[PDB]
């Protein structure tokens, strides 16, 4: 790995400069050599981690749902047939999409999530596992979408059985595990009921636990909650 | 979309 | 080149599926291959390369001042010494915003320039050319910053020739060349009374000739107007 | 930063 020579706190004091200057690319570079050291990751450091992966594939699955949509009318009734290139762009989009989220799984299997034992980290590791099968699912559709869903929906129970054991329900990892496993059975899995039904329970359960917080625990997670209340509004 | 985090 | 087996024509309209998903590296890369393919451009694909090339860029310039600006004050009296690494990135964001303006410059250069005959095209390539040059000298310090910096001013000052020969003054080209040599008069070369001077001059001589214009023509031309105004207000 | 096409 080209990020080999570098030495770790260097990889993640230039993954926080990328941050601030928005190069999420060589942010998610810096931390996939951070994680190749085959240390454990801080809370700090697994954040710097998601967030850079998630921008890099964030952009990625615009630019796939502009040139799939486009795609798509090309195939409608009366549309002027221009060749190839549309499917050829998307498909290489796609097969770049595909490539970021193998590489995020590796890094899950390899071996972070083995050697994550407490449960904001394997909880943590477990969504991000859901979440990158998730958008292999998005582009799916050959033999295999139906195993890339399960091993999202597989990953994200997981995760759910041990944040429900182990978290309290104010936990922000807890809720942004539940949003999005909530928008996989909404957007993925054809179950809008089992999606609206856990994120009511999910806002319901948290809005009975801020009693218990300071004033900045009642923050990202009444910053999650509101996005729960917003998928419910746009689902009902 | 909906939200995700 | 990796664009040499696909067809001009399916590089074009791959540059414009890029350009709709803003994936403006990849925008530039099907236009470097369709300049590879010899033939002289269009006017919208001159559109096409230099909006590719100036998102690109663009974003590598942000992303340079945010470095830059955190190494400066790294510099600054009472500072904690915190190794190389702000040096190191900024290094490795320079160098590959260099390596952009030269491959423009190279394209410019092979050989766009030389066979424009065209006002419109020659103007429109050597203001490229005088913008390229000038990002270089944004980022220069060394024993060619001056040789740089002339290189721009050679290369805007013959667009800037040409343009007041044979183009109106409210030509969209010869009005965003003027506005780009007035911002290199300004920030590049310290000399803002011809920043200023060049910038009233041209917005004058642009709203006597707007009479003899349509409606449409009367519209980037008004837009690249009321940049020279904005400009002017900045500086005075 | 001033404004540039
Ligand atoms: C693998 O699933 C990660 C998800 C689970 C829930 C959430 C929490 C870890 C949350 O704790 C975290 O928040 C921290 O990281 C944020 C980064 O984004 C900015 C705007 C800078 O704010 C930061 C917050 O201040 C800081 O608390 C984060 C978010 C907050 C804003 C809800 C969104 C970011 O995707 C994430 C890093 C991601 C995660
Ligand atoms: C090498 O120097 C190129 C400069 C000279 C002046 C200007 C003209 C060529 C101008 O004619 C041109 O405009 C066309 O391309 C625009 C692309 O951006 C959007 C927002 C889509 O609007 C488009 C306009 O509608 C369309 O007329 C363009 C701009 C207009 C909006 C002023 C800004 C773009 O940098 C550029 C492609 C660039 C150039
Ligand atoms: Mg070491
Ligand atoms: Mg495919
Ligand atoms: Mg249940
Ligand atoms: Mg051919
Ligand atoms: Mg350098
Ligand atoms: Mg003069």
């Amino acid at each position: 790995g080209a990020m080999g020579s570098m030495e770790r706190a260097s990889l993640i004091q230039k993954a926080k400069l990328a941050e601030q200057a928005e190069r999420y690319e060589d942010m998610a570079a810096f931390m996939k050599g951070a994680v190749e050291k085959g240390e454990e990751l801080s809370c700090e450091e697994r954040n710097l981690l998601s967030v850079a992966y998630k921008n890099v594939v964030g952009g990625q699955r615009a630019a796939w749902r502009v040139l799939s949509s486009i795609e798509q009318k090309s195939n409608e009734e009366g549309s002027e047939e221009k060749g190839p290139e549309v499917r050829e762009y998307r498909e290489k989009v796609e097969t770049e999409l595909q490539g970021v989220c193998d590489t995020v799984l590796g890094l899950l299997d390899s071996h972070l999530i083995k050697e994550a034992g407490d449960a904001e980290s394997r909880v943590f590791y477990l969504k991000m596992k859901g979440d990158y099968y998730r958008y292999l699912a998005e582009v799916a559709t050959g033999d295999d979408k139906k195993r890339i869903i399960d091993s999202a929906r597989s990953a994200y129970q997981e995760a759910m059985d041990i944040s429900k054991k182990e978290m309290p329900p104010t936990n922000p990892i807890r809720l942004g595990l539940a949003l999005n496993f909530s928008v996989f059975h909404y957007e993925i899995a054809n179950s809008p009921e089992e999606a609206i039904s856990l994120a009511k329970t999910t806002f319901d359960e948290a809005m009975a636990d801020l009693h218990t917080l300071s004033e900045d625990s009642y923050k990202d997670s009444t910053l999650i909650m509101q996005l729960l209340r917003d998928n419910l509004t746009l689902w009902t | 979309f909906p939200a995700t985090v």
